[PDB]
């Protein structure tokens, strides 16, 4: 119904998690759900 | 580990939307939104905060113009209640769960 339209490579970078208890996922801005 | 650029926002109680990048490079005590099994959303501390070094990061655009920006095997939800890898997702054409707050 809504799909991810492209895919496109940014290089590498400093990028970071973090981590709750219970269902390990945490919501986003737009609504997506993410995991630990 | 898999892990989310810096510029990710993710819902809190106390802040609204911030960055991932600053939640944990400051180590903010902050809580966010999770969603159990039956798609209940409930509210809960951020537990830990890890900075997970240099990796390769895509950004999957959505055709509603939403974006994310990650490495491509961090997990999202599907509708159906999956938790599958980003790329996954974009190669198999699947469907992102989307909560509304």
């Amino acid at each position: 119904m809504i799909k991810i339209a492209t895919r496109k490579y940014l290089g590498k970078q400093n990028v970071y998690d973090i981590g709750v208890e219970r269902d390990h996922n945490f919501a986003l801005k737009n609504g997506f759900i993410a995991s630990n | 580990h898999h892990c989310l650029s810096y510029e990710t926002e993710i819902l809190t109680v106390e802040y609204g939307l911030l960055p991932i990048g600053k939640i944990v490079e400051k180590r903010i005590e902050c809580t966010v939104y999770s969603v159990d099994n039956n798609g209940n959303i409930y509210t809960q501390p951020v537990a830990q905060w890890h900075d997970r070094g240099e990796q390769e990061v895509f950004e999957y655009c959505l055709e509603d113009g939403s974006l994310i920006r990650a490495t491509k095997d961090h997990k999202f939800m599907t509708v159906d209640g999956q938790m599958l890898p980003i790329d996954e997702i974009f190669e198999r054409e699947l469907d992102l769960m989307r909560v509304d707050n």
